[PDB]
RNA sequence: GUUGAGGCGAAUUCGGUGAUCCUCUGCUGCCAAGAAAAGCCUCUAGCGAGCACACACACGGCCCGUACCCCAAACCGACA
RNA sequence: GGGUGGGGGAGUGAGAAUGCAGGCAUGAGUAGCGACAAGGCAAGUGAGAACCUUGCCCGCCGAAAGACCAAGGGUUCCUGGGCCAGGCCAGUCCGCCCAGGGUGAGUCGGGACCUAAGGCGAGGCCGACAGGCGUAGUCGAUGGACAACGGGUUGAUAUUCCCGUACCCGUGUGUGGGCGAGCGAAGGGGUGACGCAGGAAGGUAGCCGUACCAGUCA
RNA sequence: GGAGCUGUCAACCGAGCGUGGAUCCGAGGAUUUCCGAAUGGGGAAACCCAGCACGAGUGAUGUCGUGCUACCCGCAUCUGAAUAUAUAGGGUGCGGGAGGGAACGCGGGGAAGUGAAACAUCUCAGUACCCGUAGGAGGAGAAAACAAUUGUGAUUCCGCAAGUAGUGGCGAGCGAACGCGGAACAGGCUAAACCGCACGCAUGGGUAACCGGGUAGGGGUUGUGUGUGCGGGGUUGUGGGAGGAUAUGUCUCAGCGCUACCCGGCUGAGAGGCAGUCAGAAAGUGUCGUGGUUAGCGGAAGUGGCCUGGGAUGGUCUGCCGUAGACGGUGAGAGCCCGGUACGCGAAAACCCGGCACCUGCCUAGUAUCAAUUCCCGAGUAGCAGCGGGCCCGUGGAAUCCGCUGUGAAUCCGCCGGGACCACCCGGUAAGCCUAAAUACUCCUCGAUGACCGAUAGCGGAUUAGUACCGUGAGGGAAUGGU
């Protein structure tokens, strides 16, 4: 997964560049990992995959 | 908005075989294609005040056509070949 | 028939004038099949006048023009 | 008998042979081990004060195809 | 619709591009006229006949060159007309042209029943997007289930129309007596339900004779 | 509108209609099979099969008519599995979406042939194409801007600047900006600080408060802090409010914050003023226009003589109109024959436009100064590091801008930019949103035009034309005008 279901961050698109300066398409994929999110505390938990970034804030429970 | 019979039922259909039919008391009619053999006995029953036995239809294409624009078709049909009761009081169709 | 000359016809002789109107339509529709109608204008005068009465059965449910 | 259409209309028994067909979705052999679902039957869950059954009568049976060509002059090959 | 002159502007000039389009030559009245079954006579029709019609001879196929179905085609079917195109000739004929007509189902082949492979696929999972896959489900016969036979009739349809005789599903109304059982279709279970090869036995169709019947006297 | 008409290939007829106003033209409505996003279910598009409800029909099954019945999303309600809180899910009711469209827009993905006389960087070209997604336009837009010592002041678009500065296997090529001249101009709304109201959470009973401020008593625990909702308030870069003090002031009335007094606050209503269909808030009903669009109507002046001719619209004498000598038709070059033209009228209704009302919203309490003790300015953001993209910049000392990864701030005595960076100085206030006009385009509707074509041309298409025909299909695709 590519897309964060909080802040719909998706993966960027650009060049590897060698030595040569020979460009070919590459992506950047956001760091996507799967949280399993409860909405309050005890609830029943549900699987999201989300960024890092909203890891790390506190967009998300457990 | 009230649908009656008289619209399903088109025309007579006039031919040699629909005379040798009339002989015997078998009407051909042109019936609305999609109508099917049951509104058909209906309709005969109630148009002509009569006990239709048996109603047998056959759809029959429209006849294609060279003309100087091109092919045309001609309208697709739907006979209805009633028979009725052994007995019961012909239709007049007038002709 | 006339669209003014239809509205003093109520609400049941309408339908009941558009059903001899169906019944004439019939009988005129076997008269050209078996050709012995001489003037085949009526069935095109018959079938507008069926139109005519639809229209008017279908503005006074609509709300236009009722009355006996 | 426009040689159309009619009307009448005999005998039809016993054998032989004999299937690619039936008994046979059987039997036997084999290994490579040979659809599904509906349908039908049955069970109960359930429904149930009315039922089943017989016979007689009277009815309803829908839609689509149906012409014609098919080792072809009408299908596939530009062609009878 | 033009001419001339002062100017202005060009899709302004063709003989070639194995150039493009159309018309028409040359080859040439030449090759060919599509199987090696095979035609003939008489009569007819007709303006016109090798080819059409009728009759009769002769020949050819006959595990098809016969009769059917499916797919495919689409009116080519029948009748009546037509004959300058088409048919490898001609054509009076025709699958050609024109008009009219013609295809009748409770049981046939399909659907309204069932599912196979496979397809689509609520939600769903996955995937930047596009989208991929797929559950429930729903389609999908080439298979499963399911009730009609014989004869006649039209120019053209017939297991469809008609006759005779059936069978299947459903509906209503009566009568009789019986039971106050009866219906159970969610689901369960059984069946459905299955390969290949090989006979044998009992049979039947068909076929060949035959009792008998009816016609013929070359 | 006013006498013919029953469209056209396309003649023949047949049968009729029309001054009791047809045909015809404009507008509104009615009907509107089946397919198609296609949406009851299914399907080989235009077919098949339903369920429910209400009717019609039958003796009853058959049968007919009309509605509703896809999925998803949002909102609102009911229920709340495993499992308790609950949620997932499910029921119901309202709304909405889906698909199409010639071009123009925005965001995203993104070639190659080609050029470099090879070729990979580079080019082609962010083109073709694709994905998403609009709108009548769009995007951008209100300074974390430029500039450089006086400055300009949102954006867009046009012309320059300039083929310049630059950038480039410094090759092929690529290529700004500052600023100047124009078109058009327009600015606004959002948190907190802080303040009331309601809900939930924590704490205490004379600890304390609290009951609008002051004055006294009374009540004798519903205060205080906090999270969540509703409002106010504020929205700025000369930085932008409170919280206090000091003066000054409250349009009227009724009710309220325990009571009595002064002051004051809150609500409501009236009154007054302001604005409005808008970006800045949003809908509805009447009335009226010298209004406009969708039909149309009137509209001058030669039967002129002779000639040629089948025909005069030609020639040649003459007569006229002209706000009309545009154009076309009419038997050959017609201002005066016809349709018209100049010009002048014209609209039931519908739509558009505008006005007046009605209506809706805002204001009627603040102001000024002092002082700077306190708080406020939008975060996984900026910055920094890595890897990329994009700018003239092809990573270079790489500034500005964008993406992903990691790390990760501060709220003005902050933060960002001014081409590494530092100091100073200057400029500006990012991480929220909205915003007209000038700009782009023409499937389509009118009105014109052409030193454009004139049937091998001009559209592929003057003609059955996206037809015939060809192809399984995507696709390809003609020819044919003139008595
Ligand atoms: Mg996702
Ligand atoms: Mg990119
Ligand atoms: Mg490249
Ligand atoms: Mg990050
Ligand atoms: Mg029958
Ligand atoms: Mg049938
Ligand atoms: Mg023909
Ligand atoms: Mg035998
Ligand atoms: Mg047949
Ligand atoms: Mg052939
Ligand atoms: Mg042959
Ligand atoms: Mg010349
Ligand atoms: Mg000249
Ligand atoms: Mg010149
Ligand atoms: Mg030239
Ligand atoms: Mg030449
Ligand atoms: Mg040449
Ligand atoms: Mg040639
Ligand atoms: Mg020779
Ligand atoms: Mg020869
Ligand atoms: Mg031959
Ligand atoms: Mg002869
Ligand atoms: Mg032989
Ligand atoms: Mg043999
Ligand atoms: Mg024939
Ligand atoms: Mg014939
Ligand atoms: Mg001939
Ligand atoms: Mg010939
Ligand atoms: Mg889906
Ligand atoms: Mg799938
Ligand atoms: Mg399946
Ligand atoms: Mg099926
Ligand atoms: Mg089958
Ligand atoms: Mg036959
Ligand atoms: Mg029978
Ligand atoms: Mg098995
Ligand atoms: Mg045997
Ligand atoms: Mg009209
Ligand atoms: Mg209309
Ligand atoms: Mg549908
Ligand atoms: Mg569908
Ligand atoms: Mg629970
Ligand atoms: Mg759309
Ligand atoms: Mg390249
Ligand atoms: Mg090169
Ligand atoms: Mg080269
Ligand atoms: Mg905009
Ligand atoms: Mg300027
Ligand atoms: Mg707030
Ligand atoms: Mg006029
Ligand atoms: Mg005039
Ligand atoms: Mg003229
Ligand atoms: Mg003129
Ligand atoms: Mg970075
Ligand atoms: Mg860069
Ligand atoms: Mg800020
Ligand atoms: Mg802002
Ligand atoms: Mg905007
Ligand atoms: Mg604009
Ligand atoms: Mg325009
Ligand atoms: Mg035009
Ligand atoms: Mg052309
Ligand atoms: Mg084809
Ligand atoms: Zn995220």
């Amino acid at each position: 997964a590519a897309v964060c279901d909080i802040c719909g961050k998706g993966p960027g698109f650009g060049k590897s560049v060698s030595h040569s300066h020979r460009r070919t398409s590459r992506r950047w994929d956001p760091n996507i990992q799967t949280v399993h999110a409860v909405t309050r505390p005890g609830g029943n938990k549900k699987r999201l995959n989300v960024c890092t970034s909203c890891i790390k804030a506190g967009k998300i429970t457990r | 908005t009230l649908a009656d019979p008289r619209d399903i039922i088109l025309a007579p259909v006039i031919s040699e075989k629909s005379y040798g039919l009339l002989d015997d008391n078998v009407y051909t009619f042109l019936v609305r294609p999609d109508s099917n053999k049951t509104q058909i006995k209906i309709a005969v029953e109630k148009i002509f005040a009569v006990k239709v036995a048996s109603v047998n239809t056959a759809n029959r294409q429209g006849k294609r056509k060279r003309t100087r624009t091109g092919y045309g078709k001609r309208k697709s049909t739907k006979r209805a070949i009633v028979t009725l009761a052994p007995g019961s009081r012909p239709i007049d169709l007038f002709g | 028939v006339s669209p003014g000359e239809l509205r003093e016809l109520t609400d049941e002789e309408l339908a009941e004038r558009l059903r001899e109107s169906k019944e004439e339509l019939f009988n005129l529709r076997f008269q050209m099949a078996t050709g012995q109608l001489n003037n085949n204008r009526r069935l095109r005068t018959v079938r507008q006048e069926i139109a005519r009465i639809y229209t008017v059965l279908r503005e006074r449910e609509l709300g236009l023009a009722t009355g006996p």
